[PDB]
């Protein structure tokens, strides 16, 4: 199959700006290449066909341009409406493969999290479980490292975490993670204690609790 | 508008067997994509229905049916066994004239396939305390634990509340059950003013609980 490089994997731009993505194939495919954007819950929409070609009704600020193996998409002056994943598509030689997508976000300053932990509370407590939750509070950029340490052990295979979209308001995310134990294994242990990694943050910050105090 | 409907949302067991369906309405190929979740898209195949000449992906051939009733406009794709791994959503996609290939595409089937039953979540407080306050700010919320399938929705105080809500995707746990939490930052002063109540619906198990969340 013809495999389809999108390059960055994920950028960051502020409204007005002029956005390049870049997407290539493993082949010449001419001319054959389609541009989608697609935002979180929704089907693909089609921008762009035969590598330069507006779809209908699609604001002429999109463009784009290439031929042979090397394809961009410019956003001439990129918009609200704008930050979305965007994914090129080759149409030459079935089957007609993607590339892995683009994610454009909203660009704003280094912001460190805010960091809370929960303890479990009683009520899952007597259903067998312990759940400890650490939620890292509105910060920019996406990447952070969350360590989850019981009694100073580092943990591994116990915890789950999740990210939300991008606030259109403070261009911020929030992170939630959960470390999961049984009752029984919760019981036998003091220090409860979430470890923070994040470019807004000197050093890590810990917040920590001891069960039943 | 040319357009390709696109049948129900599926939940299915490993092992049982599906056919979904996609309806153009107002195409002479109708091709097939995919979209595991958290994941990009994934070309699967096309058929053209005048004579039904089907190709596959490599990746796909032998592993699903794609198939067409020109009669009716409809196209579908089926899995004889499905496995957990054909968890997705699935697109139909095609072309509303002779230029602008895939300009139409359907809304997505989304398919779960797992060994899990329906269940309604137990709904957990994240109670503020001094561990969940910040320079005035406290932080509070509710975890959404050990529910099949999706989706849950939840509001705060019946949708009142609406400012500083963070409520996160769900994960699937180990157990084959969804998990995810919402939160909320308020003043700390509001504390013991305020009721904070988080509403969690549940259709799929026709599970409501209202949870309220005290320091
Ligand atoms: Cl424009
Ligand atoms: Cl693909
Ligand atoms: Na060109």
């Amino acid at each position: 199959d013809i495999q389809m490089t999108q390059s960055p994997s994920s950028l960051s731009a502020s409204v007005g700006d002029r956005v390049t993505i870049t997407c290539r194939a493993s082949q010449s495919i001419y001319s054959a290449l389609n541009w989608y954007q697609q935002k979180p819950g929704k089907a693909p929409k089609l921008l762009i066909y035969a590598a330069s070609a507006l779809q209908s009704g699609v604001p002429s600020r999109f463009s784009g341009s290439g031929s042979g193996t090397d394809f961009t998409l410019t956003i001439s002056s990129l918009q609200p409406e704008d930050f979305a994943t965007y994914y090129c598509q080759q149409t030459d030689i079935h089957p007609y493969t993607f590339g892995q997508g683009t994610k454009v976000e909203i660009k704003r300053t280094v912001a460190a999290p805010s960091v809370f932990i929960f303890p479990p509370s009683d009520e899952q407590l007597k259903s067998g479980t312990a759940s400890v939750v650490c939620l890292l509070n509105n910060f920019y950029p996406r990447e952070a490292k969350v360590q989850w340490k019981v009694d100073n052990a580092l943990q591994s295979g116990n915890s789950q975490e999740s990210v939300t979209e991008q606030d259109s308001k403070d261009s911020t995310y929030s992170l939630s993670s959960t470390l999961t134990l049984s009752k029984a294994d919760y019981e036998k242990h003091k220090v409860y204690a979430c470890e923070v990694t994040h470019q807004g943050l000197s050093s890590p910050v810990t917040k920590s609790f001891n069960r039943g105090e | 508008q040319m357009q390709l409907v696109q049948s129900g949302t599926e939940v299915k067991k490993p092992g049982e067997s599906l056919k979904i369906s996609c309806k153009g309405s107002g195409t002479y190929w109708i091709g097939w994509v995919r979209q595991m979740p958290g994941k990009g898209l994934e070309w699967m195949g096309i058929i053209y229905p005048g004579d039904s000449e089907t190709r596959y992906s490599p990746s796909f051939q032998g592993q699903v049916t794609i198939s067409a009733d020109k009669s009716i406009n409809t196209a579908y794709l089926q899995w004889s066994s499905l496995k957990a791994s054909d968890t997705a959503i699935y697109y139909c996609a095609g072309g509303s004239g002779i230029s602008t290939p895939m300009d139409v595409w359907g809304q997505g089937t989304t398919v779960t396939v797992s060994s899990a039953s329906t269940k309604g979540p137990s709904v957990f407080p994240l109670a503020p305390s001094s561990k969940s306050t910040s320079g005035g700010t406290a932080a509070l919320g509710c975890l959404v634990k050990d529910y099949f399938p999706e989706p849950v929705t939840v509001s705060w105080n019946s949708g009142a509340l609406t400012s500083g809500v963070h409520t996160f995707p769900a994960v699937l746990q180990s157990s084959g059950l969804y998990s995810l939490s919402s939160v909320v930052t308020v003043p700390s002063s509001s504390l013991g003013t305020q009721t904070y109540i988080c509403n969690v619906n549940h259709k799929p198990s026709n599970t409501k609980v209202d949870k309220k969340v005290e320091p």
